[PDB]
C-alpha cells in the first residue's frame, strides 16, 4: 500500500497549508501591532501566537510518528527533521511552568535594570536610553567605571542563580532531544546531511570556528596593539603597553564592538570621511527615492523588483497620524507573497545603505518562496545577515557613490580616508570577532560541564584575557554573572551567527565581486550591473534551506566551508598600515594584570 | 436571431469554487467574441484548438461555460495537459481541449480585510479528476491502512481547504475569476454562431 515517506509527504502537504495559512495570520497581527500599538493590537498579536505556538507544538508531535529513518528523499527528510526536531517545550509540565517563568524572570531583570550614580545616588539610569549613552560617549574612567560594575552588579548577581538553573534545565531539555547539551542543541542549526561531503556534523562546527579564529589573530593582534596605544593618549595611569585593555573602556557596555572608538583611534583625524547625508538633504531625496534607488541597484544585478504590495503596505516613513511605533528597521515575509519594510527612514546616508540591506532581505524571502514553508529560510542562521551586508558594501563603495549621483565625479579616493574608513571597519567587524568567539566558547563549556559554577566567572575574564584582550576593571567573585548582562544570554540566543555571519559575507563578495571581473582592492567593488554577480547570487538564494548549507556556499563560493581569506584580504591595505604603525610597540597582550 | 447570454457568466455577481465549479450551456443564440478579446480586464486569454478573432465568423454545436475562482499562480494549472492540485484534484481539461480560458484578477471583490475564506479547493484526492469531472465529496481522505472513523486523524485528512483572500496577499495568493468556454465541434446542428 502507502510507505511511511508517502504518508508523510501528505502529512507534510497538509502541515505546509495549515502552517502558511496560520502564519500569515499570526504576520499580519504582529503588523497591525510593530505598526500601531493600541492595547487591543497587543493582545490581538499575543492571540495569534497562541494560536501559532499550539498549532506547531501538535504538528512536531505528529511529526514525530512518522520515523525519519524511513524517510529518504533528502528533500523531505529535512522538512520532517525541522518539524520533528522541536522539543525545547518537551518535559514535565512543571519544568515548562517555572522554568520559563525564570527565562521570564531574566528577561524582566535586564529590560528593568536601573544603577545609580554614587555620585548622585538619586539619579538611576536606565540601561537601554541613559547608560548606554554614557558608554558610548563618555571618557571619564571613573564614570564609565561606575556604569560597568553597577550593571554588572546590581542585574548580574541576581541573574546568577536564574542562569545556574537554567543551564540544567536546558541540558536536561537537551538531553531529552538527544542532544548532548544545550550548547549540542544549538550547534544543530548547522548540522546539515545530503549527497557526498556536502553533509556537516555539529561537533565540526567548534574545529571550523577555533581554526579561522586562528587566522584572524593576526589582524586583532594588530588592530588591538593599535587601539591600545592610541587609548593610552586619552586614558593614561591606566593602560599598560603591554597588557590587556580595561572592559569599561571599549566602545559599549561590552568589548562588543569597539566602533565607539573611532574619535579616540582616528587614522588622520583632518580628512572627514564620505557623508553623502549633505548631499542627499540638497537633492531633496525622500525615503522613497532611498529605496526606489535600493530596487535599482537589485534590478541592475538581474535580480526583480519589488512587489507592488511592498509599496502599498509598507511602513517606510515614521508614522505622523500619531501611531506609537517600534523604529527599528526590519524585513517582513508574511507568507502569502506579501513581503514588507517597517523602517523609521530619514535622510541620511546611513539609512541609505541599511536601506539596501533589509531589501537584501526581502530578496532572500521573494527568491525562496518557490519552497515549500518549511525550507523558506536561508541555508543557515549567518546567511540572511552575510546577504544584507553584501548589498551595504556595494552601496557604499566611492564607485558607487559617484554612479548614484551623490559624489561629485572628480571624487579622490586618498589612500588616507581609504585607511580612516578601513580602520572604521575593523572596529565594528574585526573586534567583535573576538567578543562572539570567546561568549559562545564560555557558553559551550559551561552547558558541557566543563566549567565548574566555582570557576565559572573565574573563566569567563580568564578567557576574556587570553582571547579578547580584555581584563576585568576591578576583580568580581562567583557572585557575579557577568556573561548574562548581555540581552542575548539573559535572553537565550544563540551568540555564534554573529561570527559566522562575518566569515560568510567577504566569501561572497569576493565571489561576487570575482564575477563582475572587479579588478584592484575588493574593499572598493560595486556589483552593480552585473547580471553574472545577479545569477551566482540568486542561484543559491533560491535554494533556501532546501540543499545542505555546505552546497549552497559551493555554489556561490566554490568552496564547502568558512574560508577566512576574502575577509583578510578585505582588510590586507589596514593590516599592513597597522603592522608599521606597530612596529616599535608591542603586539599582543601580557595574559595578566 | 438572439444574443448569447455571456454577460450573466462574466459579470456574475457571485463566483464558485474551484471544487464545485459551475458549468452553463450556450442555447441556440449568437455571442460577440470580441467584446471579450477587446477588454483589457483580462490577465490571461488563451485559445486552444481555436484562432481568437475568427470565432465571430465560426459556429459550434454547443457551447459551455464553467466558471470558478482560484488563486493567480494557480491559473497556469487550468490548460491542456498540466499537473497540479487545481488541475488534478478540482476541474481537468483534455488534453485535446478546443475553447478558450479567460481569467482575470479580482482582489476587488472576492477579498477582504481578515480575509474572505469562503472560496474552497481540493486539497487531496484519493485518484486524477477526469476531464471535465467534477467532485463535491465531504469525505475524510484515508490516506493509510487505519479507518477514519468519519473524524480527521491521524493519516485521516478531510479533503477541502479556504484559500485566505486577503487584500495584503501577493498577485499569486491574490484571488483569479476564470470562465472557460469549451467549444464542441460536432456533426450536430451548430446553433452557436458569430458574424455568419
Ligand atoms: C551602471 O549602469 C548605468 C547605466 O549606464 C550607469 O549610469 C550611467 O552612467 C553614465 C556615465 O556617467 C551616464 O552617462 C552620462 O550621460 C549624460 C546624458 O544622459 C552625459 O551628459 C554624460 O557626459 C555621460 O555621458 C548615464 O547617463 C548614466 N545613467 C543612465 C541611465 O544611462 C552606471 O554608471 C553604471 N555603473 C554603476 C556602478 O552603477
Ligand atoms: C518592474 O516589474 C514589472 C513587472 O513585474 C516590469 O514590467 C515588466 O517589464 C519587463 C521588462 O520590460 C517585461 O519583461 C514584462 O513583460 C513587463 N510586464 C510584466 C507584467 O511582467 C517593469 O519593467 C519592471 N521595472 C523595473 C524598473 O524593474
Ligand atoms: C490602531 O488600532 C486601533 C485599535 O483600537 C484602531 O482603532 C485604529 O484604527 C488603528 N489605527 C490605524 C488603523 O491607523
Ligand atoms: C524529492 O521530492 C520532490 C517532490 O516534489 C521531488 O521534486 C524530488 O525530485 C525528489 N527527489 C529529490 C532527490 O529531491
Ligand atoms: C552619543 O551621542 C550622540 C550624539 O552625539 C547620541 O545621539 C547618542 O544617543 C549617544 N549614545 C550612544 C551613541 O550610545
Ligand atoms: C461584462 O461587462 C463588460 C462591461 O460591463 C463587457 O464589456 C463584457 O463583454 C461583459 N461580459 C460578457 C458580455 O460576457
Ligand atoms: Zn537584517
Amino acid at each position: 500500500p502507502s510507505t511511511i515517506e508517502e504518508l508523510a509527504k501528505t502529512f507534510l502537504d497538509k502541515f505546509n497549508q495549515e502552517a502558511e495559512d496560520l502564519d500569515h495570520q499570526r504576520s499580519l497581527a504582529a503588523w497591525n501591532y510593530n505598526t500601531n500599538i493600541t492595547k487591543e493590537n497587543t493582545e490581538k498579536m499575543n492571540e495569534a501566537e497562541a494560536k501559532w505556538s499550539a498549532f506547531y507544538e501538535e504538528q512536531s508531535k505528529l511529526a514525530k510518528d512518522y520515523p525519519l529513518q524511513e524517510i529518504q528523499n533528502f528533500t523531505l527528510k529535512r522538512q520532517l527533521q525541522a518539524l520533528q526536531q522541536s522539543g525545547s517545550s518537551a518535559l514535565s509540565a512543571n519544568k515548562r511552568e517555572q522554568l520559563n517563568t525564570i527565562l521570564n524572570t531574566m528577561s524582566t531583570i535586564y529590560s528593568t535594570g536601573k544603577v545609580c550614580n554614587p555620585k548622585k545616588p538619586q539619579e538611576c539610569l536606565l540601561l537601554e536610553p541613559g547608560l548606554d549613552e554614557i558608554m558610548a560617549n563618555s571618557t571619564d574612567y571613573s564614570e564609565r567605571l561606575w556604569v560597568w560594575e553597577g550593571w554588572r552588579s546590581e542585574v548580574g548577581k541576581q541573574l546568577r542563580p536564574l542562569y545556574e538553573e537554567y543551564v540544567v534545565l536546558k541540558n536536561e531539555m537537551a538531553r531529552a532531544n538527544n542532544y548532548e547539551d544545550y550548547g549540542d542543541y544549538w550547534r544543530g542549526d548547522y548540522e546539515a546531511e545530503g549527497a557526498d561531503g556536502y553533509g556537516y556534523n555539529r561537533n565540526q562546527l567548534i574545529e571550523d570556528v577555533e581554526r579561522t579564529f586562528a587566522e584572524i589573530k593576526p589582524l586583532y593582534e594588530h588592530l588591538h596593539a593599535y587601539v591600545r596605544a592610541k587609548l593610552m593618549n586619552t586614558y593614561p595611569s591606566y593602560i599598560s603597553p603591554t597588557g590587556c585593555l580595561p572592559a569599561h573602556l571599549l566602545g559599549d557596555m561590552w568589548g562588543r564592538f569597539w566602533t565607539n572608538l573611532y574619535s579616540l583611534t582616528v587614522p588622520f583625524p583632518e580628512k572627514p570621511n564620505i557623508d553623502v547625508t549633505d548631499a542627499m538633504i540638497n537633492q531633496n531625496w525622500n525615503a522613497v527615492r532611498i529605496f526606489k534607488e535600493a530596487e535599482k541597484f537589485f534590478v541592475s544585478v538581474g535580480l526583480p523588483n519589488m512587489t507592488q504590495g511592498f509599496w502599498e503596505n509598507s511602513m517606510l516613513t515614521e508614522p505622523t497620524d500619531g501611531r506609537k511605533v517600534v523604529c527599528h528597521p526590519t524585513a517582513w515575509d508574511l507568507q502569502k507573497g506579501d513581503f514588507r519594510i517597517k523602517m523609521c527612514t530619514k535622510v541620511t546616508m546611513d539609512n541609505f545603505l541599511t536601506a539596501h540591506h533589509e531589501m537584501g532581505h526581502i530578496q532572500y524571502d521573494m527568491a525562496y518562496a518557490m519552497q515549500p514553508y518549511l525550507l523558506r529560510n536561508g541555508a543557515n542562521e549567518g546567511f540572511h545577515e552575510a546577504v544584507g551586508e553584501i548589498m551595504s558594501l556595494s552601496a557604499s563603495t566611492p564607485k558607487h557613490l559617484k554612479s548614484i549621483g551623490l559624489l561629485p565625479s572628480d571624487f579622490r579616493e586618498d589612500n588616507e580616508t581609504e585607511i580612516n574608513f578601513l580602520l572604521k571597519q575593523a572596529l565594528t567587524i574585526v573586534g567583535t570577532l573576538p567578543f562572539t568567539y570567546m561568549l559562545e566558547k564560555w557558553r559551550w563549556m559551561v552547558f558541557k560541564g566543563e566549567i565548574p559554577k566555582d570557576q565559572w566567572m573565574k573563566k569567563w575574564w580568564e578567557m576574556k584575557r587570553e582571547i579578547v584582550g580584555v581584563m576585568e576593571p576591578v576583580p568580581h567573585d562567583e557572585t557575579y554573572c557577568d556573561p548574562a548582562a548581555l540581552y542575548h544570554v539573559s535572553n537565550d540566543f544563540s551568540f555564534i551567527r554573529y561570527y559566522t555571519r562575518t566569515i560568510y559575507q567577504f566569501q561572497f563578495q569576493e565571489a561576487l565581486c570575482q564575477a563582475a571581473k572587479h579588478e584592484g582592492p575588493l574593499h572598493k567593488c560595486d556589483i552593480s550591473n552585473s547580471t553574472e554577480a545577479g545569477q551566482k547570487l540568486l542561484n543559491m538564494l533560491r535554494l533556501g534551506k532546501s540543499k545542505p548549507w555546505t552546497l549552497a556556499l559551493e555554489n556561490v563560493v566554490g568552496a564547502r566551508n568558512m574560508d577566512v581569506r576574502p575577509l583578510l584580504n578585505y582588510f590586507e591595505p589596514l593590516f599592513g598600515w597597522l603592522k608599521d604603525q606597530n612596529r616599535n610597540s608591542f603586539v599582543g597582550w601580557n595574559t595578566d594584570w | 436571431t438572439n444574443l448569447c447570454p455571456f454577460g450573466e457568466v462574466f459579470n456574475a455577481t457571485r463566483f464558485a469554487s474551484v471544487y464545485a465549479w459551475n458549468r452553463k450551456r450556450i442555447s441556440n443564440c449568437v455571442a460577440d467574441y470580441s467584446v471579450l478579446y477587446n477588454s483589457t480586464s483580462f490577465s490571461t486569454f488563451k485559445c486552444y484548438g481555436v484562432s481568437p478573432t475568427k470565432l465571430n465568423d465560426l459556429c459550434f454545436t454547443n457551447v459551455y461555460a464553467d466558471s470558478f475562482v482560484i488563486r493567480g499562480d494557480e491559473v497556469r494549472q487550468i490548460a491542456p495537459g498540466q499537473t497540479g492540485k487545481i488541475a488534478d484534484y478540482n476541474y481537468k481539461l483534455p488534453d485535446d481541449f478546443t475553447g478558450c480560458v479567460i481569467a482575470w484578477n479580482s482582489n476587488n471583490l472576492d477579498s477582504k480585510v481578515g480575509g474572505n475564506y469562503n472560496y474552497l479547493y481540493r486539497l487531496f484526492r484519493k485518484s486524477n479528476l477526469k476531464p471535465f469531472e467534477r467532485d463535491i465529496s465531504t469525505e475524510i481522505y484515508q490516506a493509510g491502512s487505519t479507518p477514519c472513523n468519519g473524524v480527521e486523524g491521524f493519516n485521516c485528512y478531510f479533503p477541502l481547504q479556504s484559500y485566505g483572500f486577503q487584500p495584503t496577499n501577493g498577485v499569486g495568493y491574490q484571488p483569479y475569476r476564470v470562465v472557460v468556454l469549451s467549444f464542441e465541434l460536432l456533426h450536430a446542428p451548430a446553433t452557436v454562431c458569430g458574424p455568419h
